[PDB]
Protein backbone atom coordinates (compact mmCIF):
# COMPACT_ATOMS: atom_id res chain seq x y z
CA UNK A 1 0.00 0.00 0.00
CA UNK A 2 0.92 3.68 0.15
CA UNK A 3 1.73 5.69 3.27
CA UNK A 4 1.37 9.37 4.15
CA UNK A 5 3.33 11.73 6.39
CA UNK A 6 1.90 14.59 8.45
CA UNK A 7 4.32 17.31 9.50
CA UNK A 8 4.50 20.39 11.74
CA UNK A 9 7.55 22.64 12.07
CA UNK A 10 8.90 25.39 14.30
CA UNK A 11 12.04 26.88 15.79
CA UNK A 12 13.42 27.85 19.20
CA UNK A 13 16.19 30.17 20.37
CA UNK A 14 19.17 28.33 21.81
CA UNK A 15 19.38 30.29 25.07
CA UNK A 16 16.08 28.81 26.33
CA UNK A 17 16.49 25.23 25.09
CA UNK A 18 16.88 23.66 28.54
CA UNK A 19 13.32 24.56 29.56
CA UNK A 20 11.96 23.06 26.34
CA UNK A 21 13.96 19.87 26.91
CA UNK A 22 12.66 19.59 30.48
CA UNK A 23 9.08 20.09 29.30
CA UNK A 24 9.46 17.49 26.54
CA UNK A 25 10.93 15.04 29.06
CA UNK A 26 7.91 15.66 31.26
CA UNK A 27 5.39 15.21 28.45
CA UNK A 28 6.81 12.39 26.31
CA UNK A 29 7.20 8.69 27.14
CA UNK A 30 9.49 7.47 29.92
CA UNK A 31 12.51 6.91 27.69
CA UNK A 32 15.98 8.46 27.77
CA UNK A 33 17.14 10.70 24.89
CA UNK A 34 19.19 9.47 21.96
CA UNK A 35 21.37 12.39 20.74
CA UNK A 36 21.68 11.44 17.08
CA UNK A 37 24.22 12.76 14.56
CA UNK A 38 23.64 12.28 10.83
CA UNK A 39 25.14 13.17 7.46
CA UNK A 40 22.72 14.00 4.67
CA UNK A 41 22.93 14.26 0.88
CA UNK A 42 20.46 15.34 -1.81
CA UNK A 43 20.46 13.87 -5.32
CA UNK A 44 18.68 15.39 -8.32
CA UNK A 45 17.92 13.87 -11.72
CA UNK A 46 17.11 16.30 -14.55
CA UNK A 47 15.26 14.68 -17.43
CA UNK A 48 12.88 15.99 -20.08
CA UNK A 49 10.09 17.12 -17.73
CA UNK A 50 10.28 20.49 -16.01
CA UNK A 51 10.28 19.13 -12.45
CA UNK A 52 13.43 17.10 -11.72
CA UNK A 53 13.36 14.00 -9.55
CA UNK A 54 14.80 14.42 -6.05
CA UNK A 55 15.98 11.85 -3.50
CA UNK A 56 17.49 12.13 -0.03
CA UNK A 57 20.12 9.83 1.46
CA UNK A 58 21.18 9.73 5.10
CA UNK A 59 23.98 8.12 7.08
CA UNK A 60 24.72 7.80 10.79
CA UNK A 61 28.15 8.99 11.95
CA UNK A 62 27.52 7.96 15.58
CA UNK A 63 26.54 4.27 15.48
CA UNK A 64 28.49 1.86 13.29
CA UNK A 65 26.47 -0.96 11.79
CA UNK A 66 23.47 1.04 10.63
CA UNK A 67 22.37 0.78 6.98
CA UNK A 68 21.91 3.74 4.70
CA UNK A 69 18.46 5.26 4.28
CA UNK A 70 16.81 6.56 1.13
CA UNK A 71 13.75 8.79 1.11
CA UNK A 72 11.41 10.21 -1.53
CA UNK A 73 8.71 12.79 -0.77
CA UNK A 74 6.07 13.93 -3.25
CA UNK A 75 4.22 17.19 -3.67
CA UNK A 76 1.82 18.19 -0.87
CA UNK A 77 -1.87 17.51 -1.38
CA UNK A 78 -4.33 20.39 -1.78
CA UNK A 79 -7.29 18.25 -0.72
CA UNK A 80 -9.38 19.63 2.14
CA UNK A 81 -9.50 16.55 4.39
CA UNK A 82 -6.78 17.60 6.86
CA UNK A 83 -5.97 21.31 6.93
CA UNK A 84 -3.66 21.67 9.94
CA UNK A 85 -0.46 19.88 8.88
CA UNK A 86 1.65 19.14 5.84
CA UNK A 87 0.34 15.92 4.27
CA UNK A 88 2.67 14.28 1.76
CA UNK A 89 3.38 10.93 0.11
CA UNK A 90 6.58 9.32 1.41
CA UNK A 91 8.61 6.26 0.43
CA UNK A 92 11.47 5.08 2.66
CA UNK A 93 14.01 2.33 1.97
CA UNK A 94 16.87 0.77 3.92
CA UNK A 95 19.87 0.21 1.67
CA UNK A 96 23.38 -1.24 1.78
CA UNK A 97 26.60 0.78 1.90
CA UNK A 98 27.24 1.31 -1.83
CA UNK A 99 24.29 3.61 -2.44
CA UNK A 100 26.19 6.61 -3.83
CA UNK A 101 27.88 4.70 -6.66
CA UNK A 102 24.65 3.07 -7.83
CA UNK A 103 22.74 6.36 -7.63
CA UNK A 104 25.47 8.11 -9.63
CA UNK A 105 25.43 5.37 -12.26
CA UNK A 106 21.66 5.67 -12.66
CA UNK A 107 22.11 9.35 -13.55
CA UNK A 108 21.63 11.35 -10.36
CA UNK A 109 23.80 14.34 -9.45
CA UNK A 110 24.55 15.55 -5.94
CA UNK A 111 23.32 19.03 -5.05
CA UNK A 112 24.20 19.96 -1.45
CA UNK A 113 25.06 18.48 1.93
CA UNK A 114 24.52 19.32 5.58
CA UNK A 115 25.02 17.82 9.03
CA UNK A 116 22.24 17.72 11.63
CA UNK A 117 22.78 17.27 15.37
CA UNK A 118 20.07 17.05 18.01
CA UNK A 119 17.73 15.06 20.25
CA UNK A 120 14.82 12.69 19.58
CA UNK A 121 11.62 11.86 21.50
CA UNK A 122 8.64 9.53 21.05
CA UNK A 123 5.05 9.99 22.25
CA UNK A 124 2.55 7.39 21.09
CA UNK A 125 2.98 7.36 17.32
CA UNK A 126 4.34 10.93 17.30
CA UNK A 127 8.00 11.73 16.67
CA UNK A 128 9.57 14.88 18.15
CA UNK A 129 13.00 15.86 16.90
CA UNK A 130 14.95 18.99 17.87
CA UNK A 131 18.15 19.56 15.93
CA UNK A 132 20.68 22.11 14.67
CA UNK A 133 21.79 22.37 11.04
CA UNK A 134 25.45 22.76 10.10
CA UNK A 135 27.16 23.69 6.84
CA UNK A 136 29.65 21.63 4.84
CA UNK A 137 32.27 23.33 2.69
CA UNK A 138 35.22 21.58 1.06
CA UNK A 139 32.85 18.67 0.40
CA UNK A 140 35.48 15.93 0.68
CA UNK A 141 35.91 16.45 4.42
CA UNK A 142 33.18 16.23 7.06
CA UNK A 143 35.04 18.20 9.74
CA UNK A 144 34.80 21.63 8.05
CA UNK A 145 31.56 22.65 9.75
CA UNK A 146 30.12 25.99 10.84
CA UNK A 147 26.75 26.71 12.40
CA UNK A 148 24.07 28.18 10.15
CA UNK A 149 22.01 30.34 12.53
CA UNK A 150 21.33 31.06 16.21
CA UNK A 151 18.32 28.77 16.65
CA UNK A 152 17.37 25.10 16.80
CA UNK A 153 14.61 23.59 14.67
CA UNK A 154 11.73 21.50 16.05
CA UNK A 155 9.79 18.87 14.09
CA UNK A 156 6.60 16.95 14.90
CA UNK A 157 5.95 14.03 12.54
CA UNK A 158 3.41 11.22 12.17
CA UNK A 159 3.57 8.56 9.44
CA UNK A 160 0.48 6.44 8.82
CA UNK A 161 -1.45 4.69 6.02
CA UNK A 162 -3.90 6.58 3.82
CA UNK A 163 -7.22 7.61 5.31
CA UNK A 164 -6.71 7.54 9.09
CA UNK A 165 -8.68 10.57 10.25
CA UNK A 166 -8.53 12.29 13.69
CA UNK A 167 -4.72 12.35 13.66
CA UNK A 168 -4.13 16.02 12.88
CA UNK A 169 -6.45 16.83 15.79
CA UNK A 170 -4.21 14.99 18.26
CA UNK A 171 -1.18 16.65 16.69
CA UNK A 172 -2.87 20.03 17.20
CA UNK A 173 -3.55 19.23 20.86
CA UNK A 174 0.06 18.20 21.44
CA UNK A 175 1.27 21.36 19.69
CA UNK A 176 -0.98 23.49 21.91
CA UNK A 177 0.56 21.80 24.95
CA UNK A 178 3.80 23.61 23.96
CA UNK A 179 2.32 26.99 23.00
CA UNK A 180 4.07 29.37 25.48
CA UNK A 181 7.52 28.21 24.27
CA UNK A 182 7.24 27.10 20.62
CA UNK A 183 4.61 28.05 18.03
CA UNK A 184 4.15 25.29 15.43
CA UNK A 185 2.26 25.94 12.19
CA UNK A 186 1.61 24.40 8.82
CA UNK A 187 4.00 26.11 6.40
CA UNK A 188 4.40 25.49 2.69
CA UNK A 189 7.84 24.57 1.31
CA UNK A 190 7.61 27.54 -1.08
CA UNK A 191 9.25 30.67 0.45
CA UNK B 1 4.86 42.14 47.62
CA UNK B 2 7.91 42.13 45.33
CA UNK B 3 8.79 38.52 46.14
CA UNK B 4 5.23 37.22 45.72
CA UNK B 5 4.76 38.98 42.37
CA UNK B 6 8.04 37.55 41.08
CA UNK B 7 7.04 34.05 42.21
CA UNK B 8 3.71 34.32 40.38
CA UNK B 9 5.54 35.29 37.18
CA UNK B 10 7.86 32.29 37.56
CA UNK B 11 4.84 30.00 37.93
CA UNK B 12 3.30 31.63 34.87
CA UNK B 13 6.32 30.40 32.93
CA UNK B 14 6.45 26.81 34.28
CA UNK B 15 2.78 25.77 34.29
CA UNK B 16 1.39 23.40 31.65
CA UNK B 17 -1.58 21.51 33.14
CA UNK B 18 -0.51 17.90 32.55
CA UNK B 19 0.24 15.12 35.03
CA UNK B 20 3.95 14.49 34.23
CA UNK B 21 3.99 10.72 33.84
CA UNK B 22 7.62 9.93 34.63
CA UNK B 23 8.48 7.60 37.52
CA UNK B 24 11.16 5.41 39.13
CA UNK B 25 9.57 2.03 39.86
CA UNK B 26 11.64 -0.46 37.84
CA UNK B 27 15.01 0.15 39.50
CA UNK B 28 13.29 -0.19 42.87
CA UNK B 29 11.91 -3.60 41.98
CA UNK B 30 15.35 -4.68 40.79
CA UNK B 31 16.99 -3.61 44.04
CA UNK B 32 14.36 -5.39 46.14
CA UNK B 33 14.91 -8.59 44.14
CA UNK B 34 18.65 -8.38 44.82
CA UNK B 35 18.11 -7.95 48.58
CA UNK B 36 15.92 -11.02 48.88
CA UNK B 37 18.40 -13.03 46.80
CA UNK B 38 21.07 -12.16 49.39
CA UNK B 39 18.65 -13.19 52.15
CA UNK B 40 18.16 -16.63 50.58
CA UNK B 41 21.92 -17.01 50.55
CA UNK B 42 22.17 -16.12 54.24
CA UNK B 43 19.55 -18.70 55.20
CA UNK B 44 21.18 -21.61 53.35
CA UNK B 45 24.59 -20.67 54.75
CA UNK B 46 23.31 -20.82 58.33
CA UNK B 47 21.83 -24.28 57.73
CA UNK B 48 25.08 -25.70 56.35
CA UNK B 49 26.88 -24.10 59.30
CA UNK B 50 24.75 -25.97 61.83
CA UNK B 51 25.12 -29.38 60.20
CA UNK B 52 28.91 -29.00 60.06
CA UNK B 53 28.76 -27.77 63.67
CA UNK B 54 26.99 -30.91 64.79
CA UNK B 55 29.31 -33.25 62.91
CA UNK B 56 32.50 -31.75 64.42
CA UNK B 57 31.48 -32.41 68.00
CA UNK B 58 31.23 -36.14 68.71
CA UNK C 1 45.32 -40.36 60.16
CA UNK C 2 42.56 -39.90 57.55
CA UNK C 3 40.10 -39.32 60.41
CA UNK C 4 42.17 -36.36 61.55
CA UNK C 5 42.38 -35.15 57.93
CA UNK C 6 38.56 -35.14 57.62
CA UNK C 7 38.12 -33.38 60.97
CA UNK C 8 40.63 -30.65 60.11
CA UNK C 9 39.12 -30.03 56.67
CA UNK C 10 35.53 -29.81 57.95
CA UNK C 11 36.78 -27.43 60.68
CA UNK C 12 38.36 -25.23 57.99
CA UNK C 13 35.11 -25.15 56.04
CA UNK C 14 33.20 -24.14 59.18
CA UNK C 15 35.61 -21.32 60.01
CA UNK C 16 35.37 -19.84 56.52
CA UNK C 17 31.59 -20.35 56.57
CA UNK C 18 31.26 -18.29 59.76
CA UNK C 19 33.50 -15.61 58.23
CA UNK C 20 31.43 -15.22 55.08
CA UNK C 21 28.20 -15.43 57.08
CA UNK C 22 29.24 -12.37 59.06
CA UNK C 23 30.55 -10.66 55.90
CA UNK C 24 27.17 -11.08 54.21
CA UNK C 25 25.33 -10.11 57.41
CA UNK C 26 27.16 -6.75 57.60
CA UNK C 27 25.02 -5.50 54.67
CA UNK D 1 26.08 -17.11 2.28
CA UNK D 2 27.63 -20.44 1.34
CA UNK D 3 29.28 -21.23 -1.96
CA UNK D 4 26.77 -21.72 -4.77
CA UNK D 5 27.01 -23.13 -8.30
CA UNK D 6 24.34 -22.51 -10.96
CA UNK D 7 24.19 -24.41 -14.25
CA UNK D 8 21.88 -25.47 -17.07
CA UNK D 9 21.07 -29.11 -17.85
CA UNK D 10 20.37 -29.83 -21.54
CA UNK D 11 17.11 -31.44 -22.59
CA UNK D 12 18.96 -34.65 -23.63
CA UNK D 13 18.07 -34.89 -27.33
CA UNK D 14 14.49 -36.04 -26.80
CA UNK D 15 11.44 -36.34 -24.56
CA UNK D 16 10.10 -33.31 -22.68
CA UNK D 17 11.12 -31.10 -19.77
CA UNK D 18 8.99 -33.01 -17.25
CA UNK D 19 10.69 -36.32 -18.01
CA UNK D 20 14.20 -34.95 -17.45
CA UNK D 21 13.02 -33.18 -14.29
CA UNK D 22 11.45 -36.34 -12.87
CA UNK D 23 14.56 -38.37 -13.70
CA UNK D 24 16.73 -35.88 -11.81
CA UNK D 25 14.37 -35.81 -8.83
CA UNK D 26 14.23 -39.61 -8.76
CA UNK D 27 18.03 -39.74 -8.68
CA UNK D 28 18.07 -37.20 -5.85
CA UNK D 29 15.52 -39.15 -3.82
CA UNK D 30 17.49 -42.34 -4.48
CA UNK D 31 20.65 -40.72 -3.09
CA UNK D 32 18.86 -39.89 0.15
CA UNK D 33 17.58 -36.34 -0.24
CA UNK D 34 14.27 -35.18 1.24
CA UNK D 35 11.71 -32.56 0.28
CA UNK D 36 11.56 -29.37 2.32
CA UNK D 37 9.38 -26.96 0.32
CA UNK D 38 9.43 -25.06 -2.97
CA UNK D 39 11.10 -22.02 -4.51
CA UNK D 40 10.74 -19.38 -7.22
CA UNK D 41 13.09 -16.93 -8.94
CA UNK D 42 12.07 -14.00 -11.15
CA UNK D 43 13.73 -11.11 -12.98
CA UNK D 44 12.77 -7.90 -14.78
CA UNK D 45 14.72 -5.46 -16.96
CA UNK D 46 14.48 -1.67 -17.06
CA UNK D 47 15.74 0.97 -19.48
CA UNK D 48 15.39 4.69 -20.13
CA UNK D 49 22.06 0.99 -20.32
CA UNK D 50 20.07 -1.83 -18.72
CA UNK D 51 19.05 -2.41 -15.11
CA UNK D 52 17.92 -5.72 -13.61
CA UNK D 53 15.59 -6.20 -10.64
CA UNK D 54 15.40 -9.66 -9.09
CA UNK D 55 13.68 -11.40 -6.18
CA UNK D 56 14.42 -14.71 -4.50
CA UNK D 57 12.12 -16.82 -2.34
CA UNK D 58 15.14 -17.86 -0.27
CA UNK D 59 15.52 -14.24 0.93
CA UNK D 60 11.89 -13.12 1.33
CA UNK D 61 12.69 -9.54 2.44
CA UNK D 62 15.13 -8.34 -0.20
CA UNK D 63 15.32 -6.93 -3.71
CA UNK D 64 18.43 -7.10 -5.89
CA UNK D 65 19.35 -4.32 -8.32
CA UNK D 66 22.04 -5.28 -10.84
CA UNK D 67 24.08 -3.81 -13.68
CA UNK D 68 25.99 -5.70 -16.35
CA UNK D 69 29.36 -4.76 -14.81
CA UNK D 70 28.52 -2.05 -12.28
CA UNK D 71 27.57 -2.27 -8.61
CA UNK D 72 24.74 -4.25 -6.99
CA UNK D 73 22.19 -3.13 -4.40
CA UNK D 74 20.44 -5.28 -1.82
CA UNK D 75 17.41 -3.29 -0.68
CA UNK D 76 14.20 -4.23 1.11
CA UNK D 77 10.85 -5.01 -0.51
CA UNK D 78 9.83 -1.35 -0.85
CA UNK D 79 12.32 -0.79 -3.70
CA UNK D 80 9.92 -1.91 -6.44
CA UNK D 81 7.37 0.61 -5.15
CA UNK D 82 9.97 3.30 -5.83
CA UNK D 83 10.14 2.10 -9.43
CA UNK D 84 6.36 2.48 -9.64
CA UNK D 85 6.85 6.09 -8.56
CA UNK D 86 9.32 6.84 -11.36
CA UNK D 87 7.16 5.77 -14.32
CA UNK D 88 8.56 8.57 -16.49
CA UNK D 89 12.26 7.81 -16.64
CA UNK D 90 12.43 3.99 -16.79
CA UNK D 91 10.03 1.89 -18.85
CA UNK D 92 9.16 -1.61 -17.67
CA UNK D 93 10.34 -3.24 -20.95
CA UNK D 94 7.35 -5.54 -21.33
CA UNK D 95 7.67 -9.12 -22.65
CA UNK D 96 10.84 -9.72 -20.63
CA UNK D 97 9.44 -11.42 -17.51
CA UNK D 98 10.96 -14.84 -16.80
CA UNK D 99 10.62 -17.22 -13.86
CA UNK D 100 12.06 -20.49 -12.60
CA UNK D 101 9.92 -22.77 -10.42
CA UNK D 102 10.53 -26.01 -8.57
CA UNK D 103 11.11 -27.75 -5.25
CA UNK D 104 14.17 -27.80 -3.00
CA UNK D 105 15.93 -30.81 -1.45
CA UNK D 106 18.31 -30.91 1.51
CA UNK D 107 20.85 -33.71 2.03
CA UNK D 108 23.14 -33.21 5.05
CA UNK D 109 24.08 -29.50 4.82
CA UNK D 110 23.62 -29.37 1.04
CA UNK D 111 20.87 -27.52 -0.81
CA UNK D 112 19.81 -28.76 -4.25
CA UNK D 113 17.25 -26.86 -6.31
CA UNK D 114 16.15 -28.08 -9.75
CA UNK D 115 13.78 -25.76 -11.56
CA UNK D 116 12.01 -25.14 -14.86
CA UNK D 117 12.38 -21.83 -16.71
CA UNK D 118 9.27 -20.25 -18.25
CA UNK D 119 8.91 -17.36 -20.72
CA UNK D 120 5.54 -16.84 -19.09
CA UNK D 121 3.31 -19.68 -20.28
CA UNK D 122 5.97 -21.66 -22.19
CA UNK D 123 8.82 -23.59 -20.56
CA UNK D 124 12.12 -23.85 -22.43
CA UNK D 125 14.91 -24.84 -20.03
CA UNK D 126 16.06 -26.46 -16.81
CA UNK D 127 18.27 -24.87 -14.13
CA UNK D 128 20.26 -26.64 -11.41
CA UNK D 129 21.53 -24.95 -8.23
CA UNK D 130 23.81 -26.54 -5.65
CA UNK D 131 24.72 -24.67 -2.47
CA UNK D 132 27.04 -25.70 0.37
CA UNK D 133 26.42 -24.43 3.87
CA UNK D 134 29.40 -24.15 6.22
CA UNK D 135 32.02 -22.68 3.84
CA UNK D 136 32.13 -18.97 3.03
CA UNK D 137 35.37 -18.72 1.05
CA UNK D 138 34.96 -19.07 -2.69
CA UNK D 139 36.99 -21.97 -4.19
CA UNK D 140 38.11 -23.25 -0.78
CA UNK D 141 35.60 -26.09 -0.96
CA UNK D 142 35.43 -26.35 -4.76
CA UNK D 143 36.51 -30.00 -4.53
CA UNK D 144 33.54 -31.13 -2.42
CA UNK D 145 31.13 -29.38 -4.78
CA UNK D 146 32.77 -31.00 -7.81
CA UNK D 147 32.59 -34.43 -6.17
CA UNK D 148 28.90 -34.06 -5.29
CA UNK D 149 28.02 -32.73 -8.75
CA UNK D 150 29.82 -35.68 -10.34
CA UNK D 151 27.91 -37.90 -7.92
CA UNK D 152 24.40 -37.03 -9.07
CA UNK D 153 25.08 -35.74 -12.61
CA UNK D 154 27.87 -37.82 -14.14
CA UNK D 155 28.40 -35.99 -17.41
CA UNK D 156 27.21 -32.39 -18.05
CA UNK D 157 29.15 -31.36 -14.94
CA UNK D 158 30.09 -27.66 -15.01
CA UNK D 159 33.28 -26.19 -13.64
CA UNK D 160 34.88 -22.97 -12.34
CA UNK D 161 32.16 -20.29 -12.40
CA UNK D 162 33.46 -16.99 -13.75
CA UNK D 163 32.48 -15.12 -10.56
CA UNK D 164 35.23 -17.03 -8.73
CA UNK D 165 37.80 -15.44 -11.07
CA UNK D 166 38.71 -12.68 -8.60
CA UNK D 167 41.52 -14.78 -7.15
CA UNK D 168 41.78 -13.12 -3.74
CA UNK D 169 40.86 -14.13 -0.19
CA UNK D 170 37.42 -12.53 -0.55
CA UNK D 171 34.31 -13.79 1.23
CA UNK D 172 31.55 -15.21 -0.96
CA UNK D 173 28.26 -13.36 -0.57
CA UNK D 174 24.65 -13.76 -1.70
CA UNK D 175 24.97 -11.10 -4.41
CA UNK D 176 27.11 -13.40 -6.59
CA UNK D 177 24.34 -15.98 -7.01
CA UNK D 178 22.27 -13.23 -8.61
CA UNK D 179 25.06 -12.49 -11.08
CA UNK D 180 25.13 -16.19 -12.01
CA UNK D 181 21.34 -16.24 -12.41
CA UNK D 182 21.42 -13.14 -14.61
CA UNK D 183 24.07 -14.71 -16.84
CA UNK D 184 22.07 -17.94 -17.13
CA UNK D 185 18.90 -16.02 -17.97
CA UNK D 186 20.74 -14.03 -20.63
CA UNK D 187 22.09 -17.24 -22.16
CA UNK D 188 18.63 -18.84 -22.30
CA UNK D 189 17.01 -15.71 -23.75
CA UNK D 190 19.78 -15.64 -26.37
CA UNK D 191 19.67 -19.27 -27.51
CA UNK D 192 15.87 -19.82 -27.47
CA UNK D 193 14.60 -22.69 -29.63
Amino acid sequence: INMMEYLLQGSVLDHSLESLIHRLRGLCDNMEPETFLDHEMVFLLKGQQASPFVLRARRSMDRAGAPWHLRYLGQPEMGDKNRHALVRNCVDIATSENLTDFLMEMGFRMDHEFVAKGHLFRKGIMKIMVYKIFRILVPGNTDSTEALSLSYLVELSVVAPAGQDMVSDDMKNFAEQLKPLVHLEKIDPKR
Amino acid sequence: EAELSAQIRYLTQVATGQPHEGSSYSSRKDCQMALKRVDYARLKLSDVARTCEQMLEN
Amino acid sequence: NELQRKDALVQKHLTKLRHWQQVLEDI
Amino acid sequence: MGVTCVSQMPVAEGKSVQQTVELLTRKLEMLGAEKQGTFCVDCETYHTKLMYVMHNSEYPLSCFALFENGPCLIADTNFDVLMVKLKGFFQSAKASKIETRGTRYQYCDFLVKVGTVTMGPSARGISVEVEYGPCVVASDCWSLLLEFLQSFLGSHTPGAPAVFGNRHDAVYGPADTMVQYMELFNKIRKQQQ
